[PDB]
């Protein structure tokens, strides 16, 4: 049993500073350990930090590249678990993890869902969503190709659903690229045979660094 | 540095074949610290194994881990189409932790020919500046494709961002977008807009492409 909820994301100048959170819920297991691990595709996963709490107060533990860097810290009176990085460079960026495990003999540890954080010597830019009607004539048998060109925005984390998430049948986001410190991607929806009062179709788009545009077909 | 490694790096298994990857340590530890994780495409770790062979809440019992020294495997009774993550091993014997590069499954199907599209760049955009011809090609299987734009003859690869998908969950297809993005200037500066898309499955390619059905 377990709920871990990690905050405090984003993307920092390089030598910037933060404090990536998570806060433990169902536990107040007596005796656990709990760890950043995290996940960037130059390196895929990396155990980078760990309190440890078997019953001394405090025992920290790091790494060849961490060290001097960050500091574990978290208290069971505040049901949290801080994490507070100085200096960060580029390498440092990518989904960091927070998994708790508690020492009982045996059972598992458990994960939660990560947040981005960016080490970016650059700045925000929002999105310019744009729809993708057809043009004159979707053929490929009987059913219709409509889409969302998201070009130019800059931290990582975006968020693209069809009609308010209603309709999933057919929808493929993209994994997004980045030509020129600015990106660019764009989802799909496969609808049916009849081109419909498009009239429902709406793209609706989520990005954190302020914005939430929406969309409509010709 | 304590090192586990992965043999091997990507699989194909049709449905219904007994998959096998394995997962070894530099110094000899002890089964009961190596926990098998699974993660797939669009989320975080997914505990899948631990001891050297407990599963986790959950995994299906198709699944089998074993090993004992420094080398530890795992197996799929019946490979399925859910098991199309990418696995993990590690280690948590003596700091550091470290882990597995992971093994990446892929579930096999048999060939399939693309959905083709291209839509000409949107209204909006034009009158803001720049312009793109947007082609999708959805639903193509296997992923060992290429893909061209040529626009009157010469083809003109220059913007072209090709970005692809894992896996599909319900057929399990790979699909892609690509897009050619150009300064205006050279927008009504041509007319003869094809995608041709080559793909193992037709020697005659596919071409979905677009004069004027706008201005």
């Amino acid at each position: 049993e377990v709920k871990l909820q990690e905050s405090g994301g984003g993307l920092v100048q390089p030598g910037g500073s933060m404090k990536l959170s998570c806060v433990a819920s169902g536990f107040t297991f007596n005796n656990y350990w709990m760890s950043w691990v995290r996940q960037s595709p130059e390196k895929g996963l990396e155990w980078v930090a760990e309190i440890r709490l078997n019953s001394d107060n405090f025992a920290t533990h790091y790494a060849e590249s961490v060290k001097g860097k960050f500091i574990i810290s978290r208290d069971d009176s505040k049901s949290r678990l801080y994490l507070q990085m100085n200096s960060l460079r580029a390498e440092d960026t990518g989904i960091y993890y927070c998994v708790l495990r508690p020492l009982f003999y045996y059972a598992v540890d458990y994960w939660g869902q990560g947040t981005s954080v960016t080490v970016s010597s650059a700045k925000t830019t929002p999105p310019s969503v744009y729809p993708l009607a057809p043009g004159s004539a979707a053929q490929t048998n009987s059913m219709v190709t409509l889409g969302c060109l998201v070009k130019g925005y800059f931290p990582e984390p975006v968020t693209v659903t069809w009609n308010s998430g209603s309709l999933s049948s057919g929808v493929h986001t993209f994994p997004a690229v980045l030509q020129s410190d600015l990106y660019t991607l764009s989802s799909s929806v496969t609808v049916p045979s009849t081109w419909r009062p498009s009239e429902t179709v709406t793209c609706n788009v989520a990005h954190p660094a302020s914005s939430t545009k929406v969309d409509k077909k010709i | 540095d304590i090192q586990l490694t992965q043999s091997p790096a990507f699989m194909a298994a049709s449905p219904g074949e007994k998959v096998t990857i394995t997962c070894s340590v530099s110094s000899s530890i002890s089964s009961s610290n190596l926990h098998w994780y699974q993660q797939k495409s669009e989320t975080s770790p997914k505990p899948w194994i631990y001891g050297t062979s407990n599963l986790a809440s959950g995994v299906p019992v198709r699944f089998s881990g074993s090993g004992s020294g420094t080398s530890y495997s795992l197996t799929i009774s019946s490979m399925e189409a859910e098991d199309a993550a990418t696995y993990y091993c590690q280690q948590w014997n003596s700091y550091p932790y470290t882990f597995g590069g992971g093994t990446k499954l892929e579930i096999k199907r048999a060939d399939a020919a693309p959905t083709v599209s291209i839509f000409p760049p949107s209204s909006e955009q034009l009158t803001s500046g720049g312009a793109s011809v947007v082609c999708f090609l959805n639903n193509f299987y296997p992923k060992d494709i290429n893909v061209k734009w040529k626009i009157d003859g010469s083809e003109r690869q220059n913007g072209v961002l090709n970005s692809w998908t894992d896996q599909d969950s319900k057929d399990s297809t790979y699909s892609m977008s690509s897009t050619l993005t150009l300064t205006k200037d050279e927008y009504e500066r041509h007319n003869s807009y094809t995608c041709e898309a080559t793909h193992k499955t037709s020697t005659s390619p596919i071409v979905k492409s677009f004069n004027r059905n706008e201005c």
